[PDB]
């Protein structure tokens, strides 16, 4: 959650130290596993790019 | 990409320059009357490394895949044309021609597909054999 114990609480917070990480994991396992109709890669409609 | 227009909505590879990702051996000069390495399946339509764009080599098996299948209809006579042949334009943060090159590959496969289920009628030769 933190680099090494050096955790950015600016940008982290450590709160999204650990959702971060779980997202990417999941988005790229079911999309791994095949598109499905409510995401399908790129298929999600304009979802804003906010960050 | 008016290069991969031209390959995707038809099987032309015009390319005078030999700069395209797909290149086209004329491996009719061996393989003719008897296509004896069923080239068009093999090795007529190949692939180029070096010269993909690098943001569509996630598309990049598809695009030869879209094309190839074209041919093999355009080869017999029975006309192929899309439906409809939308142009497409480089573009960062909105991937808009992934979703094109995918509604081309799936009619260049289902035209194929349903030619060969019913002329060339696949079923009824594999019960006869």
């Amino acid at each position: 959650i933190s680099k090494e114990v050096e955790d950015c609480v600016p940008v982290f917070l450590k709160h999204i130290a650990h959702d971060i990480y779980v997202c990417g994991k999941t988005i790229n396992l079911l999309k791994l596993c095949c598109p499905r109709h409510y995401l399908c890669w790129s298929d999600v409609p304009v979802p804003r790019i906010s960050v | 990409f008016e290069v991969l227009e031209k390959w995707i909505y038809r099987g032309i590879i015009h390319d005078p320059y030999s700069e395209f990702m797909v290149e086209e051996h004329e491996l009719r000069k061996e393989r003719i009357q008897e296509d004896y390495n069923d080239k068009y399946w093999d090795q007529r339509y190949t692939i180029v490394q070096q010269q993909i764009p690098s943001f569509l080599q996630k598309m990049a098996d598809k695009i030869l895949s879209t094309g190839k299948y074209l041919n093999v209809v355009r080869e017999c006579g029975h006309d192929v044309t899309c439906p409809v042949a939308k142009e497409i334009i480089y573009t960062l943060k909105e991937r808009a021609y992934v979703e094109q090159i995918e509604k081309a590959f799936n009619y260049a496969s289902k035209v194929l597909l349903d030619f060969l289920m019913e002329e060339k009628e696949l079923v009824a030769h594999l019960r006869s054999i």
